[PDB]
């Protein structure tokens, strides 16, 4: 059995992006632990690499309004940042008028690959705005690995 | 939770001339960048959003750039009336952030500053206490010494300074030099001299006056 | 304009609550999303709350800063925002905006601010005395007077010139902090020698933490 | 061989998004049946499951027009479905201003990530909007599942 | 050790998607090669097959504008293209009016899926329009294949 | 195939007073909810679109809201012009559904019926056939009796009545109750009373009449 | 305005076919996606069948129901839309609207629908008889008259008075179902006494299905 | 890198006619094909964007159509003012390409061609060389043939010629051929003569003059 | 309007250097994506380089056929794009077009072209002989007359008529290339015999590649 990691954004968080591990259609076995918001890699392999965020924005102040969404390493050793996956949306688009009230908007993200990992590396999906993050309903937002 | 470099903190510009801030992001921000002017005495005032557009109402010298993490505000043909602080921010990213801020001097021709002293109220003398103060009014640059001498003895210790944010229609400073004393101390000398030292004075002006006097 | 008046603010001591209102109008308050914004000298300006639109539900954000002792309401009847704070922090310290951002960017409008001061230390207003303006000694044909504003706390006082009327030639220094612990300042203003006889100076003192309200009549 | 599907949307299907089972480029193996629509899982363990449909639509009567993929499990046991994967996307944007004539729009969205399963799951990847479904081309609307 | 890539964009590229696979944090290796912007698979057997291009354009003349991403295959045996993922995006939107200056924009495309390959298969992964090809920081283009 | 209840199915509400119609849509269905009036001989009327947005020539006392899978119309100071079938439909799924609509009656100051008897037209006594008919006209509320009285004999099984939809400009109801008859038993009997109730009625109204007479 | 016609329902036995036709103006009839929607007292509203613009290719869509049985086409010179219907059953039976469709939306906008029977039964035009108004029982000073239009298959009998004129007064009763297998309604109105001397007061029965038009002239 | 092909690449049409254009990708465009027109001794014309849609300016007789690969320009009414190359363009993916082109042939009555011949001028008689000259002008439709005879002797290999694009006012063409010879063989022969053929021509036309002469 | 001008073409040896300009009017230049076009007659239209907005970075692009030979380039404040040109290869003969590409799709708007001519031939301009109107032979009342404009290398080179005036009639033929690997054409124009005797026709023939400029006079 494989070192696996399928966790999904708090329900009850606070215009926060943050991991859980223990929910009913999730996955932190075979040494993959959830450590500062971050999957921490047990052993040395090839994993696949995973992740979606929802996002449901309000009003579009600009057209210059992104959304981010990058998966980041930090090997023991170095121990600096590097992306690995990463992707940029912009949801607007037009611009709410003024008098105009502003009206909800869906952009969903997807990022995933493989990479070589090592023993002890940190992995993290990170957002740019955690206050638009939807997670009003299950699969919605999610992070995961499993060393094939 | 991304930072904004503001550096340099300070800029002083002659009128007319085009003055530049800085505003660095720690990481992308895209074009999600705006600017703010805060006059003394008021609250922030859009100038600029997302890098270079710039709000209605607000003077066409005012223009912005940048994209990515380097950006810039620009005033050309700078005027008195463009004295503030400036503060960029950042809407990139949750939670929004603010720079520290740069200040903007205009300069001015040199201006002397217009000396004057007050001896202590009666008022104050019941309770005991006396506040002597001296006044240096409308100067510039912001340089300027201050020197208290009591009965022809340099002080120290027992004063305190205060000075205004440069004037918007004048550019001129002004400081507030506070001499201290118990009521007894007081009584017990004659001639009070604050001795003002300026880069527009070819030697130190000093008014003072004689307790008890006029 | 659009307006915005914040108000309630004041002293409290650590650990204490205190309440603050803001009052909008001239855009549709319904729809946008207020804040509040704090500024001190040395953190500078740093966002506190927001609470967004009815179509969000309420959707309140706070700073990790105030999370759990701070919170951020609305009331759209009354085009209001209120931040009620407790279990106050010395650091609390600072001006507070009132501000409407727009949908996520800018701060569009901001209050005029309203000061906390969170402290042990206790409300003492301040005594005012009169600079006299001299008369031999006024660099002819300009005169100097003023008020001293001694020994107050906490900040700020406000000092005016003729209830309102005399406004330019007035300088009020920046407070300072004495080693008693308390604030004194002077406001001069700076007058032709000539009105001197006729017309007349008072500086309009108000220290709202003590309730204090001096009139100080200046003259030679 | 492990167990693995990678079915296709029919072509010549209706306003539906009716999965289809053999083709040139799909997989239907190792003990993973095709049934009611649902990709059936044969024996328990770790599966990567995807999928991905892309919308065309036309014209843009409002800003909440939401499209919706969510990828779905009902355990032989239980029996109750429960989303897995699940993303909405709003395409408008503006409105088309009447006299104005609809103007085409694409949306395509990813589903995907590593579930554990139970024999006799089901699995179903299911739209809002089966009348915006293209597959007028190949590799467009498509359904898959590898047990690892 | 299963035949693995992971390859990334070429930064110091030309209005172009060129291939990489020699960096940091890529992959080329137990047989599979890079050849003539295509993954060539060694062995035959099942390949999870993914891909993500980010778009950064500006301006849009025309809510037709099109990005597109296709994944293909062309069998050593038959010899001819296939398309195995393929996903299109219409980012616009609105038009820009004129005497308006254009502003930039950004839309990403995954494309991803599991599938049978022949040993002397090549792959590519392309796209319509390079000129709006991202990649000025790394994690934002890449194409990638594992054998399982 | 998204499921959408409108429960309660009828509402009832004084003039000037507001009301509100439910719809609860089986699963999410974002804002693509759409409200329709329906008045009587009339085909559907778009009212509201995407929960909250009125069409123009909707009168402003029409507004909805809700989100997700709850909504809600509401009419304030209703008037019986809006006396209708109100139903609702989402466009989040293909294919588009309806509810199944809600029904608005205004209520009105009690009002008796007008009460009406017809002997049976000759033309109609050659085919062999009798039919004889009492209207009950313009009465609030909805709930009457009509009785057959056939020579003081009370009838059963041979009538039928009709009621109208609630009438939008005088919010009453009116009624027919029709007793058929053979021509035979028709001739046989004298005196045909048809006998309505009614809660603006002290004691029930009957008209009656005497075979061939007048 | 806007406007849509539909046309072409009536009675039609179960396994037969039946063509509806739809004629629109008052928009740019190419641009946009045309719709049947039927309805019935069991089932309600029921989208059946859309036929998208050209530039969709025609984009058709049927509802499961119909799927197979039912053929919708336009044409776009005559602005017309047309529901083919084949291989009918007793639940296809109901009023069926035009209507078009906003770009998958709201229903815009509805024609006045038209009515499908489908059954075995044979038609069976209505006999009308006078409800003569008397002369004492007309609790004065307001009279009652009508028409009797009985024994009728299938639904639905159109009752006019006099020829369009006489609208206020009139109520045309639900038609009802007789265990005969046939449907008989009464229309009455109430006129002034005043006016029964001078007015002439005609009902006007018309009944498609049968080609039946009888036009009852009531008096005392 | 997409292939458009334009085939046919001639079209001829009578005025008042409806002509279509055919523009074919070898793969997917969606809607990016744009139409171009370029007239004689002209830079290229944006006629239609995005398959349909005109730009202004732009003679409501024009229209396009098309999507996916199949497109089609159509001129209905055409008239001379339209005598062009067309050409379509793709802008799906990059680079941007372009078809080969139609070009657009609008027919006339018949028109015999005006002949005209010019012996060679003095000046160029000096430098050795002879330059003989015949001008077909304003024919239609373009087949023609020319002739050269040299004292009745039918010439070969020494004549070229040039045709001018439809002209867009009056549909015609020209040709001209010219006979080149050394001054020398010039000399030796007396009568040139240019033999024209053409429809419009029920017999050959022949202009001719005679060295030295006039 | 909205004008583009380009200039600096003309004939270069294989592997030389050449430098083209544009200059534009009537949009906000700084905006706007400028890109070269060449034509030939056998390789038809064929995009060369793009240069995008200072918004971009530049962002240049080529096609692949000039990719490290040809450099593109703007000054926004002289509203110009440059195309320098190097290692020039026979291939890259053609007309080269300046024109505006609107924001990735049409190509809004084209110059009027200049000519490039990468050969290893040597200049050589034109000789002018006038075509002489005949008398007698004037198919009556129209007169022909012409200028013949010989030997020259390489195209263009540019006929007038009365230095600008005389327009209607002239047909100035397609240069013909002949053995000897010079240039060969005929301007004509059609005149009445009338004004034979009372108007002046000038042929204004101009070569740049050669700074050859005459101006035969033609008559009887």
């Amino acid at each position: 059995d494989k070192p696996v990691a399928h966790v999904v954004a708090n329900p009850q968080a606070e215009g926060q992006l943050q991991w859980l591990n223990r929910r009913a259609n999730a996955l932190l076995a075979n040494g993959v632990e959830l450590r500062d918001n971050q999957l921490v890699v047990p052993s040395e392999g090839l994993y696949l690499i995973y992740s979606q965020v929802l996002f449901k924005g309000q009003g579009c102040p600009s057209t210059h309004v992104l959304l981010t969404h990058t998966i980041s390493r930090i090997a023991v050793s170095y121990q600096t940042k590097v992306n690995l996956l990463s992707a940029i949306k912009s949801p607007c688009q037009r611009e709410t008028p003024e008098g105009a009230e502003a009206k909800p908007w869906y952009e969903p993200i997807y990022l995933g690959g493989v990479f070589q990992l090592e023993k002890g590396d940190r992995l993290s999906a990170e957002i740019n705005r955690p206050d638009y993050l939807d997670f009003a309903e299950s699969g919605q937002v999610y992070f995961g690995i499993i060393a094939l | 939770d991304i930072l904004l470099t503001q550096s340099p903190a300070i800029l002083s510009v002659s009128p007319g001339e085009r003055v530049s801030f800085s505003c660095r992001a720690s990481q992308f921000v895209g074009s999600s960048i705006h600017w703010y002017q805060q006059r003394t005495n008021g609250s922030p005032r859009l100038l600029i959003k997302y890098a270079s557009e710039s709000m209605s109402g607000i003077p066409s010298r005012f223009s912005g750039s940048g994209s990515g993490t380097d950006f810039t505000l620009s005033i050309n043909t700078v005027e008195s009336e463009d004295i503030a602080d400036y503060y960029c921010q950042q809407s990139h990213s949750w939670p929004f952030t603010f720079g520290s801020g740069t200040n903007l001097e205009v300069k001015r021709t040199v201006a002397a500053p217009s000396v004057f002293i007050f001896p202590p109220s009666d008022e104050q003398l019941k309770s005991g206490t006396a506040s002597v103060v001296c006044l240096l009014n409308n100067f510039y640059p912001r340089e300027a010494k201050v020197q208290w001498k009591v009965d022809n003895a340099l002080q120290s210790g027992n004063s305190q300074e205060s000075v205004t944010e440069q004037d918007s229609k004048d550019s001129t400073y002004s400081l507030s030099s506070t001499l201290t004393l118990s009521k007894a101390d007081y009584e017990k000398h004659k001639v009070y001299a604050c001795e003002v030292t300026h880069q527009g004075l070819s030697s130190p002006v000093t008014k003072s006056f004689n307790r008890g006097e006029c | 304009e659009v307006k915005l008046e914040e108000s309630g603010g004041g002293l409290v001591q650590p650990g204490g609550s205190m309440k603050l209102s803001c009052v909008a109008s001239g855009f549709i308050f319904s729809n946008h999303w207020m804040n509040w914004v704090r500024q001190s000298p040395e953190k500078g300006l740093e966002w506190v709350a927001e609470i967004r639109s009815k179509s969000i539900n309420s959707a309140t954000h706070y700073a990790e800063s105030v999370k759990g002792r701070f919170t951020i309401s609305r009331d759209d009847s009354k085009s209001a925002v209120y931040l009620q704070m407790t279990d106050l922090r010395t650091e609390d310290t600072g001006v507070y905006y009132c501000s409407r951002n727009y949908y996520g960017s800018t701060y569009d409008y901001w209050g005029q601010g309203t000061t906390l001061t969170v402290s042990s230390a206790s409300t003492k207003g301040p005594s005012v005395f009169p600079l006299a303006p001299s008369s031999k000694s006024t660099s002819g044909g300009t005169a100097a007077l003023g008020c001293l504003v001694k020994d107050y706390f906490p900040e700020p006082v406000t000092v005016s010139w003729n209830s309102g009327a005399l406004t330019s030639g007035v300088h009020t220094f920046p407070a300072v902090l004495q080693s008693s612990g308390l604030y004194s300042l002077s406001s001069v203003v700076t007058v032709p020698s000539s009105s001197l006889g006729t017309q007349t100076y008072i500086c309009n003192v108000n220290h709202k933490p003590s309730n204090t309200k001096v009139d100080k009549k200046v003259e030679p």
